[PDB]
Protein backbone atom coordinates (compact mmCIF):
# COMPACT_ATOMS: atom_id res chain seq x y z
CA UNK A 1 0.00 0.00 0.00
CA UNK A 2 1.25 3.48 -0.90
CA UNK A 3 0.94 4.95 2.60
CA UNK A 4 3.48 2.54 4.07
CA UNK A 5 6.00 3.25 1.31
CA UNK A 6 5.59 7.02 1.73
CA UNK A 7 6.00 6.84 5.51
CA UNK A 8 9.02 4.56 5.05
CA UNK A 9 10.61 7.19 2.82
CA UNK A 10 9.86 9.87 5.41
CA UNK A 11 11.40 7.84 8.22
CA UNK A 12 14.49 7.18 6.10
CA UNK A 13 14.85 10.90 5.37
CA UNK A 14 14.61 11.78 9.06
CA UNK A 15 17.13 9.07 9.92
CA UNK A 16 19.58 10.45 7.35
CA UNK A 17 19.12 13.95 8.76
CA UNK A 18 19.84 12.64 12.25
CA UNK A 19 22.91 10.86 10.88
CA UNK A 20 24.39 14.02 9.39
CA UNK A 21 23.59 15.96 12.57
CA UNK A 22 25.37 13.33 14.66
CA UNK A 23 28.36 13.42 12.32
CA UNK A 24 28.49 17.21 12.63
CA UNK A 25 28.41 17.02 16.42
CA UNK A 26 30.89 14.14 16.76
CA UNK A 27 33.92 15.79 15.16
CA UNK A 28 33.46 19.19 16.81
CA UNK A 29 37.18 19.09 17.71
CA UNK A 30 38.58 18.23 14.27
CA UNK A 31 40.83 20.93 12.86
CA UNK A 32 39.54 22.64 9.74
CA UNK A 33 36.15 20.92 9.67
CA UNK A 34 33.32 22.45 7.63
CA UNK A 35 29.84 21.62 8.90
CA UNK A 36 27.43 19.89 6.53
CA UNK A 37 23.73 20.39 5.94
CA UNK A 38 21.39 17.94 4.21
CA UNK A 39 18.74 19.25 1.82
CA UNK A 40 15.87 17.01 0.72
CA UNK A 41 13.43 17.10 -2.19
CA UNK A 42 9.92 15.81 -2.79
CA UNK A 43 9.44 13.11 -5.41
CA UNK A 44 7.19 13.18 -8.48
CA UNK A 45 3.43 13.65 -8.35
CA UNK A 46 0.77 11.23 -9.56
CA UNK A 47 -2.35 12.82 -11.06
CA UNK A 48 -5.32 10.48 -10.74
CA UNK A 49 -7.51 12.86 -12.76
CA UNK A 50 -7.00 16.32 -14.22
CA UNK A 51 -9.22 19.28 -13.30
CA UNK B 1 -27.04 -5.04 -2.75
CA UNK B 2 -25.45 -2.00 -4.38
CA UNK B 3 -25.22 -0.24 -1.00
CA UNK B 4 -21.93 -2.08 -0.50
CA UNK B 5 -20.31 -0.20 -3.39
CA UNK B 6 -20.82 3.30 -1.98
CA UNK B 7 -19.30 2.22 1.34
CA UNK B 8 -16.30 0.55 -0.29
CA UNK B 9 -15.76 3.62 -2.47
CA UNK B 10 -15.84 5.81 0.62
CA UNK B 11 -13.27 3.55 2.27
CA UNK B 12 -11.00 3.67 -0.79
CA UNK B 13 -11.19 7.46 -0.99
CA UNK B 14 -10.43 7.68 2.73
CA UNK B 15 -7.33 5.57 2.07
CA UNK B 16 -6.31 7.94 -0.73
CA UNK B 17 -6.76 10.96 1.53
CA UNK B 18 -4.67 9.22 4.19
CA UNK B 19 -1.98 8.70 1.56
CA UNK B 20 -2.07 12.41 0.71
CA UNK B 21 -1.73 13.37 4.38
CA UNK B 22 1.16 10.93 4.81
CA UNK B 23 2.90 12.44 1.79
CA UNK B 24 2.45 15.90 3.30
CA UNK B 25 3.94 14.71 6.59
CA UNK B 26 6.87 12.91 4.96
CA UNK B 27 8.51 16.06 3.58
CA UNK B 28 8.26 18.16 6.73
CA UNK B 29 11.75 19.63 6.26
CA UNK B 30 12.17 20.28 2.52
CA UNK B 31 12.87 24.01 2.04
CA UNK B 32 10.32 25.99 0.06
CA UNK B 33 7.56 23.40 0.31
CA UNK B 34 3.82 23.95 0.00
CA UNK B 35 1.44 21.56 1.73
CA UNK B 36 -1.31 19.70 -0.11
CA UNK B 37 -4.90 20.32 0.95
CA UNK B 38 -7.57 17.63 0.73
CA UNK B 39 -11.35 17.42 0.79
CA UNK B 40 -14.20 15.05 0.01
CA UNK B 41 -16.74 15.86 -2.70
CA UNK B 42 -20.21 14.33 -2.89
CA UNK B 43 -21.16 13.00 -6.33
CA UNK B 44 -24.86 12.04 -6.40
CA UNK B 45 -26.14 9.82 -9.20
CA UNK B 46 -29.43 10.88 -10.81
CA UNK B 47 -31.35 7.78 -11.83
CA UNK B 48 -35.06 7.45 -12.51
CA UNK B 49 -36.83 7.29 -9.14
CA UNK B 50 -35.88 7.56 -5.46
CA UNK B 51 -32.39 9.01 -5.77
CA UNK B 52 -30.87 7.45 -2.65
CA UNK B 53 -27.22 7.04 -3.75
CA UNK B 54 -24.60 9.75 -3.23
CA UNK B 55 -21.03 8.57 -3.71
CA UNK B 56 -17.87 10.38 -2.58
CA UNK B 57 -14.58 11.07 -4.36
CA UNK B 58 -11.52 12.54 -2.68
CA UNK B 59 -10.18 15.76 -4.16
CA UNK B 60 -7.31 18.17 -3.53
CA UNK B 61 -8.12 21.84 -4.27
CA UNK B 62 -4.46 22.82 -4.20
CA UNK B 63 -1.64 24.06 -2.03
CA UNK B 64 -2.31 26.46 0.83
CA UNK B 65 -0.06 29.51 0.56
CA UNK B 66 0.52 30.22 4.24
CA UNK B 67 4.28 30.89 4.46
CA UNK B 68 6.29 28.79 6.87
CA UNK B 69 9.04 29.96 9.17
CA UNK B 70 12.56 30.74 7.97
CA UNK B 71 15.81 29.53 9.52
CA UNK B 72 18.68 32.02 9.71
CA UNK B 73 21.60 30.08 8.24
CA UNK B 74 23.64 33.26 7.54
CA UNK B 75 24.55 31.84 4.12
CA UNK B 76 25.30 34.80 1.81
CA UNK B 77 23.14 33.66 -1.13
CA UNK B 78 20.06 32.17 0.54
CA UNK B 79 16.92 34.18 -0.22
CA UNK B 80 13.46 34.14 1.32
CA UNK B 81 10.50 35.61 -0.55
CA UNK B 82 7.75 37.88 0.77
CA UNK B 83 4.15 36.83 1.50
CA UNK B 84 3.54 36.09 -2.20
CA UNK B 85 6.95 36.11 -3.82
CA UNK B 86 7.99 33.57 -6.43
CA UNK B 87 11.44 32.85 -7.81
CA UNK B 88 11.09 32.07 -11.52
CA UNK B 89 13.19 29.16 -12.79
CA UNK B 90 13.40 27.32 -16.09
CA UNK B 91 12.06 23.76 -15.97
CA UNK B 92 13.24 20.79 -18.04
CA UNK B 93 10.94 21.52 -21.01
CA UNK B 94 11.53 25.28 -21.08
CA UNK B 95 8.45 26.22 -19.07
CA UNK B 96 8.88 28.86 -16.36
CA UNK B 97 8.18 27.30 -12.99
CA UNK B 98 7.68 29.24 -9.78
CA UNK B 99 9.26 28.20 -6.49
CA UNK B 100 9.86 29.52 -2.99
CA UNK B 101 12.98 27.39 -2.39
CA UNK B 102 15.67 30.03 -1.97
CA UNK B 103 18.61 27.62 -1.77
CA UNK B 104 20.63 28.79 -4.77
CA UNK B 105 23.73 26.87 -5.88
CA UNK B 106 26.55 27.92 -8.22
CA UNK B 107 28.13 25.60 -10.77
CA UNK B 108 31.74 25.46 -11.89
CA UNK B 109 31.17 27.86 -14.79
CA UNK B 110 29.38 30.51 -12.72
CA UNK B 111 25.91 29.29 -13.70
CA UNK B 112 23.27 29.74 -11.02
CA UNK B 113 20.89 26.87 -10.33
CA UNK B 114 18.23 25.59 -7.94
CA UNK B 115 18.03 21.78 -7.71
CA UNK B 116 19.45 21.54 -11.22
CA UNK B 117 17.01 24.08 -12.68
CA UNK B 118 18.69 27.27 -13.97
CA UNK B 119 17.11 30.34 -12.38
CA UNK B 120 16.21 33.04 -14.91
CA UNK B 121 16.38 36.71 -14.02
CA UNK B 122 16.10 39.88 -16.08
CA UNK B 123 16.99 38.52 -19.51
CA UNK B 124 17.86 34.84 -19.68
CA UNK B 125 19.43 32.28 -17.35
CA UNK B 126 21.77 34.50 -15.37
CA UNK B 127 25.44 33.52 -15.15
CA UNK B 128 27.74 35.23 -12.63
CA UNK B 129 31.55 35.40 -13.01
CA UNK B 130 33.55 32.22 -12.58
CA UNK B 131 34.45 32.13 -8.89
CA UNK B 132 33.26 35.40 -7.38
CA UNK B 133 31.44 35.88 -4.10
CA UNK B 134 27.75 36.66 -4.64
CA UNK B 135 25.50 38.95 -2.61
CA UNK B 136 21.74 39.44 -2.97
CA UNK B 137 20.20 42.86 -2.37
CA UNK B 138 16.89 43.55 -0.63
CA UNK B 139 15.00 43.63 -3.94
CA UNK B 140 16.76 41.10 -6.19
CA UNK B 141 19.91 42.83 -7.43
CA UNK B 142 22.89 40.47 -7.66
CA UNK B 143 26.35 41.82 -6.82
CA UNK B 144 29.57 39.96 -7.56
CA UNK B 145 33.02 40.45 -6.02
CA UNK B 146 35.99 38.60 -7.48
CA UNK B 147 37.95 37.11 -4.55
CA UNK B 148 41.24 38.79 -3.75
CA UNK B 149 40.18 42.02 -5.45
CA UNK B 150 39.80 45.14 -3.31
CA UNK B 151 36.33 45.53 -1.77
CA UNK B 152 35.61 48.64 -3.84
CA UNK B 153 35.39 46.47 -6.98
CA UNK B 154 32.02 44.89 -6.14
CA UNK B 155 29.80 45.21 -9.21
CA UNK B 156 26.17 44.42 -10.03
CA UNK B 157 26.02 41.55 -12.51
CA UNK B 158 22.32 40.80 -12.77
CA UNK B 159 18.88 41.01 -11.24
CA UNK B 160 16.42 38.31 -10.21
CA UNK B 161 12.88 38.15 -11.59
CA UNK B 162 10.23 38.00 -8.86
CA UNK B 163 6.55 37.60 -9.69
CA UNK B 164 3.50 37.97 -7.45
CA UNK B 165 0.79 35.30 -7.52
CA UNK B 166 -2.36 35.49 -5.42
CA UNK B 167 -2.35 31.74 -4.65
CA UNK B 168 -5.84 30.72 -5.80
CA UNK B 169 -4.84 30.78 -9.49
CA UNK B 170 -1.69 28.60 -9.33
CA UNK B 171 -1.66 24.81 -9.68
CA UNK B 172 1.10 22.35 -8.91
CA UNK B 173 2.79 20.37 -11.68
CA UNK B 174 4.20 16.85 -11.82
CA UNK B 175 7.80 17.95 -11.26
CA UNK B 176 6.73 20.23 -8.41
CA UNK B 177 6.81 23.72 -9.93
CA UNK B 178 3.69 25.85 -9.68
CA UNK B 179 2.28 27.27 -12.91
CA UNK B 180 -0.66 29.54 -13.63
CA UNK B 181 -4.05 28.05 -14.42
CA UNK B 182 -5.58 28.49 -17.87
CA UNK B 183 -7.87 31.39 -16.94
CA UNK B 184 -5.25 33.30 -14.95
CA UNK B 185 -2.72 32.70 -17.73
CA UNK B 186 -5.14 34.11 -20.30
CA UNK B 187 -5.93 37.14 -18.13
CA UNK B 188 -2.37 38.04 -17.06
CA UNK B 189 -0.48 36.89 -20.15
CA UNK B 190 1.56 33.79 -20.93
CA UNK B 191 4.54 35.02 -18.89
CA UNK B 192 4.24 37.26 -15.84
CA UNK B 193 5.94 40.63 -15.42
CA UNK B 194 8.60 41.30 -12.79
CA UNK B 195 6.72 43.56 -10.40
CA UNK B 196 8.88 45.88 -8.25
CA UNK B 197 6.69 45.66 -5.13
CA UNK B 198 8.26 42.42 -3.84
CA UNK B 199 11.22 42.65 -1.46
CA UNK B 200 13.37 39.77 -0.22
CA UNK B 201 16.16 39.28 2.30
CA UNK B 202 19.35 37.24 2.25
CA UNK B 203 20.81 34.92 4.85
CA UNK B 204 17.58 33.06 5.63
CA UNK B 205 15.91 29.99 4.14
CA UNK B 206 12.19 29.24 4.33
CA UNK B 207 10.99 25.82 5.45
CA UNK B 208 7.75 23.94 4.88
CA UNK B 209 4.23 24.69 6.11
CA UNK B 210 2.54 21.55 7.43
CA UNK B 211 0.34 21.66 10.52
CA UNK B 212 0.92 18.69 12.86
CA UNK B 213 -2.41 19.25 14.61
CA UNK B 214 -4.28 19.24 11.30
CA UNK B 215 -2.40 16.11 10.22
CA UNK B 216 -3.23 14.27 13.46
CA UNK B 217 -6.91 15.23 13.38
CA UNK B 218 -7.18 14.21 9.72
CA UNK B 219 -5.56 10.84 10.43
CA UNK B 220 -7.89 10.16 13.37
CA UNK B 221 -10.97 11.12 11.36
CA UNK B 222 -9.85 8.95 8.44
CA UNK B 223 -9.33 5.93 10.68
CA UNK B 224 -12.74 6.31 12.32
CA UNK B 225 -14.54 6.78 9.00
CA UNK B 226 -12.78 3.71 7.61
CA UNK B 227 -13.95 1.64 10.58
CA UNK B 228 -17.55 2.81 10.17
CA UNK B 229 -17.52 2.00 6.46
CA UNK B 230 -16.13 -1.46 7.19
CA UNK B 231 -18.95 -2.09 9.66
CA UNK B 232 -21.48 -1.05 7.00
CA UNK B 233 -19.87 -3.45 4.51
CA UNK B 234 -20.13 -6.30 7.01
CA UNK B 235 -23.78 -5.58 7.77
CA UNK B 236 -24.78 -5.39 4.10
CA UNK B 237 -22.97 -8.63 3.28
CA UNK B 238 -24.61 -10.45 6.18
CA UNK B 239 -28.07 -9.21 5.18
CA UNK B 240 -27.64 -10.23 1.54
CA UNK B 241 -26.25 -13.64 2.48
CA UNK B 242 -29.17 -14.39 4.76
CA UNK B 243 -31.67 -12.99 2.24
CA UNK B 244 -30.48 -15.31 -0.53
CA UNK B 245 -31.94 -18.22 1.46
CA UNK B 246 -35.38 -16.93 0.47
CA UNK B 247 -34.61 -17.90 -3.13
CA UNK B 248 -34.61 -21.58 -2.16
CA UNK B 249 -37.69 -23.79 -2.20
CA UNK C 1 -44.45 5.06 -11.97
CA UNK C 2 -44.20 3.01 -8.79
CA UNK C 3 -40.87 1.16 -8.45
CA UNK C 4 -41.06 -2.51 -9.37
CA UNK C 5 -43.87 -2.04 -11.89
CA UNK C 6 -43.65 -2.64 -15.64
CA UNK C 7 -43.21 0.05 -18.36
CA UNK C 8 -42.91 0.11 -22.23
CA UNK C 9 -39.61 2.09 -22.71
CA UNK C 10 -36.25 1.63 -20.87
CA UNK C 11 -34.72 3.76 -18.08
CA UNK C 12 -32.44 6.67 -19.04
CA UNK C 13 -28.68 6.30 -18.52
CA UNK C 14 -27.31 7.09 -15.07
CA UNK C 15 -24.38 9.49 -14.70
CA UNK C 16 -22.29 10.73 -11.78
CA UNK C 17 -20.71 14.07 -12.76
CA UNK C 18 -17.78 15.05 -10.56
CA UNK C 19 -18.43 18.74 -11.27
CA UNK C 20 -21.34 20.30 -13.13
CA UNK C 21 -20.12 22.27 -16.22
CA UNK D 1 -37.98 -23.29 -22.01
CA UNK D 2 -37.12 -24.70 -18.59
CA UNK D 3 -34.06 -26.63 -19.81
CA UNK D 4 -32.20 -23.41 -20.67
CA UNK D 5 -31.96 -22.63 -16.95
CA UNK D 6 -29.16 -25.18 -16.61
CA UNK D 7 -26.88 -23.57 -19.21
CA UNK D 8 -27.84 -20.11 -17.97
CA UNK D 9 -26.85 -20.89 -14.39
CA UNK D 10 -23.76 -22.78 -15.56
CA UNK D 11 -22.69 -19.69 -17.49
CA UNK D 12 -23.29 -17.58 -14.38
CA UNK D 13 -21.26 -20.00 -12.26
CA UNK D 14 -18.37 -19.97 -14.72
CA UNK D 15 -18.37 -16.17 -14.96
CA UNK D 16 -18.42 -15.73 -11.18
CA UNK D 17 -15.64 -18.30 -10.78
CA UNK D 18 -13.50 -16.42 -13.29
CA UNK D 19 -14.17 -13.15 -11.49
CA UNK D 20 -13.24 -14.67 -8.12
CA UNK D 21 -10.03 -16.13 -9.55
CA UNK D 22 -9.09 -12.75 -11.02
CA UNK D 23 -9.69 -11.05 -7.68
CA UNK D 24 -7.64 -13.68 -5.83
CA UNK D 25 -4.79 -13.34 -8.32
CA UNK D 26 -4.77 -9.56 -7.91
CA UNK D 27 -4.73 -9.89 -4.12
CA UNK D 28 -1.84 -12.35 -4.34
CA UNK D 29 0.12 -10.05 -6.68
CA UNK D 30 -0.77 -6.87 -4.78
CA UNK D 31 2.93 -6.36 -3.97
CA UNK D 32 4.81 -8.29 -6.67
CA UNK D 33 7.48 -6.06 -8.16
CA UNK D 34 8.24 -7.77 -11.49
CA UNK D 35 7.16 -10.44 -13.92
CA UNK D 36 9.12 -13.07 -15.83
CA UNK D 37 10.71 -10.43 -18.08
CA UNK D 38 10.81 -7.21 -16.06
CA UNK D 39 7.23 -6.22 -16.88
CA UNK D 40 5.46 -4.95 -13.74
CA UNK D 41 2.33 -6.78 -12.67
CA UNK D 42 -0.88 -5.08 -13.77
CA UNK D 43 -4.29 -5.49 -12.17
CA UNK D 44 -6.63 -7.45 -14.42
CA UNK D 45 -10.40 -7.45 -14.84
CA UNK D 46 -12.97 -9.52 -16.71
CA UNK D 47 -15.56 -8.37 -19.23
CA UNK D 48 -19.13 -9.65 -18.83
CA UNK D 49 -21.60 -9.84 -21.69
CA UNK D 50 -25.00 -11.34 -22.46
CA UNK D 51 -25.17 -14.47 -24.59
CA UNK D 52 -28.24 -13.38 -26.59
CA UNK D 53 -32.96 -11.02 -26.45
CA UNK D 54 -31.32 -11.91 -23.13
CA UNK D 55 -29.56 -14.97 -21.79
CA UNK D 56 -26.66 -16.09 -19.66
CA UNK D 57 -23.52 -14.14 -18.83
CA UNK D 58 -20.24 -14.92 -20.60
CA UNK D 59 -16.78 -13.56 -19.88
CA UNK D 60 -15.82 -11.78 -23.10
CA UNK D 61 -12.12 -11.37 -22.24
CA UNK D 62 -9.61 -10.46 -19.54
CA UNK D 63 -8.02 -7.01 -19.80
CA UNK D 64 -5.37 -5.25 -17.75
CA UNK D 65 -6.75 -2.06 -16.20
CA UNK D 66 -5.43 1.13 -17.80
CA UNK D 67 -4.37 3.11 -14.75
CA UNK D 68 -1.02 4.78 -13.99
CA UNK D 69 1.41 2.57 -12.13
CA UNK D 70 2.00 3.65 -8.53
CA UNK D 71 5.71 4.08 -9.20
CA UNK D 72 8.15 4.25 -6.28
CA UNK D 73 11.72 5.50 -5.88
CA UNK D 74 14.38 2.77 -5.51
CA UNK D 75 17.51 4.05 -7.28
CA UNK D 76 19.62 1.02 -6.37
CA UNK D 77 17.56 -1.44 -8.39
CA UNK D 78 18.27 -2.88 -11.86
CA UNK D 79 14.66 -2.34 -12.97
CA UNK D 80 14.83 1.39 -12.19
CA UNK D 81 14.36 3.76 -15.11
CA UNK D 82 16.60 6.73 -15.94
CA UNK D 83 15.18 8.65 -12.96
CA UNK D 84 15.27 5.66 -10.61
CA UNK D 85 11.48 5.27 -10.42
CA UNK D 86 10.50 1.61 -10.53
CA UNK D 87 6.90 0.72 -11.33
CA UNK D 88 4.61 -1.08 -8.88
CA UNK D 89 1.18 -2.71 -9.34
CA UNK D 90 -1.79 -0.34 -9.27
CA UNK D 91 -3.90 -2.71 -7.19
CA UNK D 92 -5.98 -1.50 -4.27
CA UNK D 93 -7.21 -3.81 -1.50
CA UNK D 94 -10.81 -2.78 -0.75
CA UNK D 95 -11.73 -3.40 -4.38
CA UNK D 96 -10.73 -7.05 -4.28
CA UNK D 97 -11.96 -7.57 -0.72
CA UNK D 98 -15.40 -6.51 -1.94
CA UNK D 99 -15.18 -8.31 -5.30
CA UNK D 100 -14.61 -11.64 -3.55
CA UNK D 101 -17.69 -11.20 -1.34
CA UNK D 102 -19.89 -10.06 -4.23
CA UNK D 103 -18.77 -12.96 -6.42
CA UNK D 104 -19.37 -15.47 -3.63
CA UNK D 105 -22.86 -14.09 -3.00
CA UNK D 106 -23.76 -14.23 -6.69
CA UNK D 107 -22.37 -17.77 -6.95
CA UNK D 108 -24.48 -18.89 -3.99
CA UNK D 109 -27.59 -17.19 -5.39
CA UNK D 110 -27.18 -18.95 -8.73
CA UNK D 111 -26.69 -22.24 -6.86
CA UNK D 112 -30.02 -21.65 -5.12
CA UNK D 113 -31.70 -20.83 -8.44
CA UNK D 114 -30.39 -24.05 -9.97
CA UNK D 115 -31.53 -26.09 -6.96
CA UNK D 116 -35.06 -24.68 -7.12
CA UNK D 117 -35.33 -25.13 -10.89
CA UNK D 118 -34.07 -28.72 -10.72
CA UNK D 119 -36.54 -29.51 -7.94
CA UNK D 120 -39.50 -28.11 -9.87
CA UNK D 121 -38.38 -29.84 -13.08
CA UNK D 122 -38.21 -33.18 -11.28
CA UNK D 123 -41.65 -32.44 -9.84
CA UNK D 124 -43.01 -31.74 -13.34
CA UNK D 125 -41.46 -35.02 -14.49
CA UNK D 126 -44.27 -36.90 -12.70
CA UNK D 127 -47.34 -35.01 -13.94
CA UNK D 128 -50.56 -36.83 -13.09
CA UNK E 1 42.18 2.05 8.12
CA UNK E 2 43.08 0.30 11.34
CA UNK E 3 41.44 0.37 14.75
CA UNK E 4 37.81 0.28 13.56
CA UNK E 5 35.38 -2.56 12.91
CA UNK E 6 32.35 -2.39 10.63
CA UNK E 7 28.98 -3.60 11.88
CA UNK E 8 26.01 -4.88 9.93
CA UNK E 9 23.67 -2.81 7.75
CA UNK E 10 20.07 -3.68 8.67
CA UNK E 11 17.38 -1.03 8.41
CA UNK E 12 14.94 -1.17 11.36
CA UNK E 13 12.32 0.90 9.52
CA UNK E 14 12.48 -1.37 6.48
CA UNK E 15 12.25 -4.47 8.67
CA UNK E 16 9.27 -3.15 10.65
CA UNK E 17 7.32 -2.02 7.60
CA UNK E 18 7.99 -5.29 5.79
CA UNK E 19 6.83 -7.33 8.79
CA UNK E 20 3.63 -5.30 9.13
CA UNK E 21 2.89 -5.63 5.42
CA UNK E 22 3.54 -9.38 5.50
CA UNK E 23 1.20 -9.86 8.46
CA UNK E 24 -1.59 -7.92 6.76
CA UNK E 25 -1.14 -9.76 3.46
CA UNK E 26 -1.24 -13.13 5.21
CA UNK E 27 -4.46 -12.21 7.01
CA UNK E 28 -6.10 -11.10 3.75
CA UNK E 29 -5.05 -14.31 2.01
CA UNK E 30 -6.54 -16.36 4.84
CA UNK E 31 -9.78 -14.41 4.41
CA UNK E 32 -9.79 -15.27 0.70
CA UNK E 33 -9.13 -18.96 1.39
CA UNK E 34 -11.94 -19.30 3.92
CA UNK E 35 -14.34 -17.40 1.66
CA UNK E 36 -13.58 -19.73 -1.25
CA UNK E 37 -13.97 -22.82 0.92
CA UNK E 38 -17.33 -21.69 2.29
CA UNK E 39 -18.50 -20.68 -1.19
CA UNK E 40 -17.60 -24.06 -2.67
CA UNK E 41 -19.15 -25.96 0.24
CA UNK E 42 -22.62 -25.67 -1.35
CA UNK E 43 -22.14 -26.69 -4.98
CA UNK E 44 -22.20 -30.25 -3.63
CA UNK E 45 -25.58 -29.43 -2.08
CA UNK E 46 -26.60 -28.25 -5.55
CA UNK E 47 -25.47 -31.56 -7.04
CA UNK E 48 -27.28 -33.49 -4.29
CA UNK E 49 -30.67 -33.57 -6.06
CA UNK F 1 -5.41 -16.78 -18.43
CA UNK F 2 -6.48 -15.51 -15.01
CA UNK F 3 -4.29 -17.28 -12.45
CA UNK F 4 -0.90 -15.68 -11.74
CA UNK F 5 0.97 -17.53 -9.00
CA UNK F 6 3.32 -15.73 -6.61
CA UNK F 7 6.83 -16.77 -5.58
CA UNK F 8 9.43 -15.08 -3.40
CA UNK F 9 12.95 -14.24 -4.52
CA UNK F 10 16.09 -12.61 -3.14
CA UNK F 11 17.94 -10.49 -5.76
CA UNK F 12 21.21 -10.66 -3.85
CA UNK F 13 22.38 -8.64 -0.89
CA UNK F 14 22.86 -4.88 -0.48
CA UNK F 15 26.27 -3.22 -0.50
CA UNK F 16 25.48 -0.18 1.64
CA UNK F 17 28.33 -0.01 4.19
CA UNK F 18 27.13 -0.02 7.77
CA UNK F 19 28.57 2.12 10.52
CA UNK F 20 31.66 1.13 12.49
CA UNK F 21 32.89 0.91 16.07
CA UNK F 22 36.24 2.31 17.19
CA UNK F 23 37.63 -0.59 19.23
CA UNK F 24 41.23 0.76 19.22
CA UNK F 25 42.51 -2.76 18.55
CA UNK F 26 45.62 -2.33 16.36
CA UNK F 27 44.72 -5.14 13.94
CA UNK F 28 41.06 -4.40 13.19
CA UNK F 29 40.45 -3.06 9.69
CA UNK F 30 37.49 -1.62 7.81
CA UNK F 31 37.15 -1.55 4.03
CA UNK F 32 36.23 1.32 1.72
CA UNK F 33 32.95 1.67 -0.18
CA UNK F 34 33.66 -1.25 -2.53
CA UNK F 35 36.52 -3.12 -0.86
CA UNK F 36 36.78 -6.81 -0.06
CA UNK F 37 39.29 -8.83 1.91
CA UNK F 38 40.15 -12.08 0.13
CA UNK F 39 40.18 -15.23 2.25
CA UNK F 40 40.46 -18.94 1.47
CA UNK F 41 37.30 -20.99 1.94
CA UNK F 42 37.07 -24.52 3.33
CA UNK F 43 37.14 -26.17 -0.12
CA UNK F 44 40.25 -24.26 -1.26
CA UNK F 45 38.48 -21.72 -3.46
CA UNK F 46 38.80 -18.03 -2.65
CA UNK F 47 36.08 -15.82 -1.24
CA UNK F 48 35.50 -12.16 -0.48
CA UNK F 49 34.39 -10.72 2.85
CA UNK F 50 34.43 -7.54 4.92
CA UNK G 1 -12.65 -22.95 -29.63
CA UNK G 2 -15.28 -21.36 -27.42
CA UNK G 3 -14.70 -22.42 -23.78
CA UNK G 4 -16.88 -25.28 -22.60
CA UNK G 5 -17.29 -26.79 -26.07
CA UNK G 6 -16.06 -30.16 -27.32
CA UNK G 7 -12.97 -30.54 -29.51
CA UNK G 8 -11.14 -33.74 -30.42
CA UNK G 9 -7.72 -32.07 -30.02
CA UNK G 10 -6.32 -32.31 -26.46
CA UNK G 11 -5.13 -28.99 -25.08
CA UNK G 12 -1.38 -28.39 -24.91
CA UNK G 13 0.15 -28.55 -21.43
CA UNK G 14 0.18 -25.40 -19.30
CA UNK G 15 3.53 -24.11 -18.03
CA UNK G 16 4.56 -21.15 -15.87
CA UNK G 17 8.27 -20.40 -16.34
CA UNK G 18 9.81 -18.14 -13.72
CA UNK G 19 12.02 -16.25 -16.19
CA UNK G 20 12.14 -16.20 -19.97
CA UNK G 21 15.35 -17.95 -21.19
Amino acid sequence: ISSLWIAKTGLDAQQTNMDVIANNLANVSTNGFKRQRAVFEDLLYQTIRQP
Amino acid sequence: DHAIYTAMGAASQTLNQQAVTASNLANASTPGFRAQLNALRAVPVDGLSLATRTLVTASTPGADMTPGQLDYTSRPLDVALQQDGWLVVQAADGAEGYTRNGNIQVGPTGQLTIQGHPVIGEGGPITVPEGSEITIAADGTISALNPGDPPNTVAPVGRLKLVKAEGNEVQRSDDGLFRLTAEAQAERGAVLAADPSIRIMSGVLEGSNVKPVEAMTDMIANARRFEMQMKVITSVDENEGRANQLLSM
Amino acid sequence: GVPGALSNQPAPPNEAPIATP
Amino acid sequence: ALLNIFDIAGSALAAQSKRLNVAASNLANADSVTGPDGQPYRAKQVVFQVDAATGGVKVASVIESQAPEKLVYEPGNPLADANGYVKMPNVDVVGEMVNTMSASRSYQANIEVLNTVKSMMLKTLTLG
